[PDB]
């Protein structure tokens, strides 16, 4: 059933600003707040990831595809380990100037005990 | 206290019903496993492929960034309001069970909005959005499956759990009570026909005699 | 001898084993689905029909022999490809394919 | 000879009821489950069985018979609606194709349509053999209509909305008796043929 | 006439139709959890429980006429739709629900 | 007269029991799982009816006792006590919520601590209505105060390490003897009131 159609991007500010200038999200009017989270290397707070992908994931019910960067999801890896649930569904995605590695998903953790 | 006559015709069904529902869940748990194998390579490989894809546009984007000579990013995330490439909710049935699918929808609201009016300077602005609007399909079309294997690994879990529950509870409570009200009504149905047999030799040696 | 062939028991085993089949697939296609069905599934469960509706069905004055049920036999499995056959010869399997 | 039989000897399956059913030529099913649902006399398919319905069929075919093919889809419908009711209860269903879902629409609406009955009305307990042939011929041709346009490609709930009318006529006129017309067959049935296969063909599409 | 209505059976038909389809919903849904209930077994199963603790729970030396048993019958069978039943005319059970 | 019964070959449908039982109008159970647990004999409404239980907890709930509350709850929850059991043996623990597992430890403790008879230092004394009120009082208030507790927002393992001490005091009550400080209410069973308030006031905040 059709209940959701925003996408939240969780990334830096090179691949939020390529993915909003191709368009993926937008700020919605009826909730007054952006779909976005603008992430900095050594600016921005823990609790503010944790907190935008907390109301993100429990303070709305709109969204329809959730991306985080691992590097940023893994400061805050123990709150985005607490959510299971596909609505909205969570997509581990290698940040931008790191490696990619496949033990940072936290879906694929889960998926792969008890097979 | 329990019923002694007619309960082996009702625990037959049961236990056929079991019986059955055993393998159908084994088969259901066989496909679901099979359908979660491919879905769990096909998230490790979607997502490495949408990881170095979304990496390559995030190297462009920043390449164009950097080329530029200005932040376009801060007046690009205040220009945003809306929205042009999004999803739409959907079940399909695979393997027995309701799976989520994202059905990608393009509307012609959200055009490339006024923010590059450098002269020259807007074209690396214009194509690195133009690069990333393509770029953008293949991580959303490829991120979509994990919808999809969330819910086969949740459901997964607990077909694993009823097809070992059905087939470990089913069959000895009906095959030990049907064992033992068989055993109860044979001695109790050969009982009358023994003590009758019993009753008329008694009476045919108690008639012969004098 | 000189009455029956040779092939009725591999053909007979393969008519059993793809009824059997048939009948665990048309039970398992309900719960799996329509798009959710194996691909040889979908041809045992034609063929359980076909072999139910074909060699099973007759009539109440409808004589039959060995070479006939053996005929019936190799054209209701004729559906099945080669490599989903290996109860029988490869020269009484491709003779009478 | 329409004899009553009751198992008194302490099992279903006693000698009583096992002999008087070996000696017996014709089958009439009666459950206590079945009867509970309003549906009494609930009949089994798989335990009825009549050996005069080859003799039967020379006269009453010679005269106006169909009951044969709708009666043989009538008993595999309703074996494969026993079948999938307790393959759905016993595994748990969580999809349900158009095809079974199809027969167990028909199945339901033959049991309800013809399971149905009471003993104290003529309105909703008498029916011709014309009028039952005509409206399980009606009922087959609807399964086998919803059938084949199922298999060209369409939904379950596009099938039924597709339908409409038709099954709500068809289920709806059981209630009726003999009033009109100069014979047992009735105009009401012979224009549902024409109604169900514009509605058959406009569901398919 | 004149000490009890006529619709009296219809309603115990499918009253009765909805405790058996209650205790088959509760028993199937017992052995497996919540995924072979459907939409009726449940409302059945409500009503199995509802109208277990509302009908049968009465006193000893309490007394009520036909009319109000069939009142509260009325009353307590109302939690399943006009949609799903079918023991009952459409007439009475319009004029009455 | 208290006679108690056994079957011939190891069922209980034989005609002593099913005389005795029939013909008797108060009936005490008796569990075979339970019996293994050391709690021999362990029933609480599975297996135990009394028709002068009204009568009875009505005569001795007239001054001191009030029996009746705590016995018809506690009742209910025993009875609700094998259902949660066999949806948890059954499904699993995963769709039952807390007050399922609050209801099952209650009834763990209630009928280890009412049905145990054999102690592990001595054997049990005699106890009164008036001694097992309190320990019947403390239980409902201890399955009041955790299912209340865990609508405010409270963990099932903070509220049962949050019991503590209760349920060893409550198990070694019984191997006391009485009218240690009073007949009817006793001392050691008015800390568990207070206790399972500070401890239900903590788990709140």
């Amino acid at each position: 059933a059709e209940k959701r159609t925003l996408i939240a991007v969780i990334a830096d500010e090179d691949t939020t600003t390529g993915l909003l200038l191709a368009g993926i999200g937008q700020i919605t009017p009826e909730t007054q707040e952006k779909n976005f989270f603008v992430y900095q290397e050594g600016k921005t707070t823990k609790e503010e990831i944790t907190d935008k992908f907390n109301h993100f994931t429990e303070e709305r019910d709109d969204i329809a595809i959730l991306l985080i960067n691992q590097h940023i999801a893994e400061n805050i890896r123990a709150r985005v380990d607490s959510f299971t649930n596909a609505f909205p569904a969570i997509l581990e995605i290698p940040s931008k100037d790191h490696p990619y590695d496949p033990e940072k998903d936290s879906v694929l953790k889960r998926v792969r005990k008890l097979f | 206290v329990f019923p002694t006559r007619m309960t082996l015709g009702l625990m037959k069904t049961k236990l056929k019903g079991a019986n059955q529902g055993y393998s159908l869940l084994k088969r259901k748990s066989e496909a679901l496993t099979k359908r979660f194998r491919d879905i769990t390579k096909r998230i490790d490989d979607a997502k490495q492929k949408m990881g170095r894809v979304m990496q390559t546009a995030a190297f462009s984007l920043a390449e164009v960034s950097y080329a530029t000579g200005e932040n376009i990013g801060y007046q690009v995330q205040e220009s945003v309001s809306t929205a042009r490439f999004k999803v739409r909710a959907r079940q399909e049935n695979v393997s027995g069970v309701y799976l989520s699918q994202f059905e990608s929808y393009i509307d012609p609201e959200i055009n490339d909005f006024r923010l590059t009016g450098l002269g020259r300077g807007g074209q690396q602005v214009q194509r690195a959005k133009e690069i990333y609007s393509r770029a953008v399909e293949t991580l959303v079309e490829l991120a979509s499956l994990q919808t999809a294997f969330i819910i086969l690994d949740e459901v997964i879990k607990v077909t694993n759990r009823r097809v070992n529950a059905i087939e470990h509870v089913i069959i000895p409570r009906t095959e030990n009570t049907i064992a033992y009200i068989n055993s109860e009504l044979d001695e109790l149905d050969r009982e009358e026909f023994y003590r009758l047999k019993k009753v008329q030799e008694k009476k045919q040696n108690e008639t012969a005699k004098l | 001898e000189g009455m029956t062939r040779k092939d009725h028991g591999d053909v007979s085993n393969q008519l059993y084993a793809k009824y059997a089949i048939g009948k665990d697939a048309a039970a398992m296609k309900a719960v799996v689905g329509e798009e959710a069905l194996s691909i040889e599934d979908k041809l045992s469960l034609e063929f359980l029909e076909k072999f139910e509706k074909t060699f099973i069905t007759q009539g109440a004055y409808e004589d039959r022999t060995v070479f006939e049920s053996l005929d019936q036999a190799w054209s209701l499995l004729r559906i099945y490809p080669k490599e989903m056959l290996n109860r029988i010869s490869p020269k009484i399997l491709d003779e009478f394919y | 000879i329409v004899a009553a039989v009751s198992p008194a000897g302490g099992d279903f399956s006693d000698p009583v009821t096992t002999a008087t059913l070996g000696i017996t030529q014709v089958f009439w099913g009666l459950d206590k489950k079945l009867a509970q649902r309003k549906h009494f006399p609930s009949i089994n398919t798989s335990v009825s069985y009549s050996k005069y319905t080859n003799v039967l069929n020379k006269f009453y075919d010679s005269n106006y018979p169909e009951f044969p093919v709708l009666r043989d889809r009538m008993k595999e419908i309703l074996s494969n609606a026993e079948e999938l009711e307790q393959v759905v209860q016993l595994v748990g269903k969580s999809a349900l194709s158009d095809s079974d879902k199809i027969t167990l629409d028909v199945a339901t609406l033959i049991k309800e349509d013809f399971l149905q009955q009471n003993g104290y009305s003529t309105y909703d307990a008498f029916c011709p053999i014309w009028k039952t042939f005509d409206m399980m011929r009606a009922f087959i041709s609807y399964h086998d209509e919803a059938q084949k346009a199922v298999a060209n490609g369409a939904n379950w709930s596009k099938l039924a909305d597709s339908t409409g009318d038709v099954k709500h006529a068809v289920s709806s006129s059981k209630f009726f008796e003999p009033s009109r017309g100069e014979k047992e067959v009735h105009g009401e049935f012979e224009k549902l043929l024409s109604t169900m296969q514009e509605r058959f063909a406009e569901s398919t599409d």
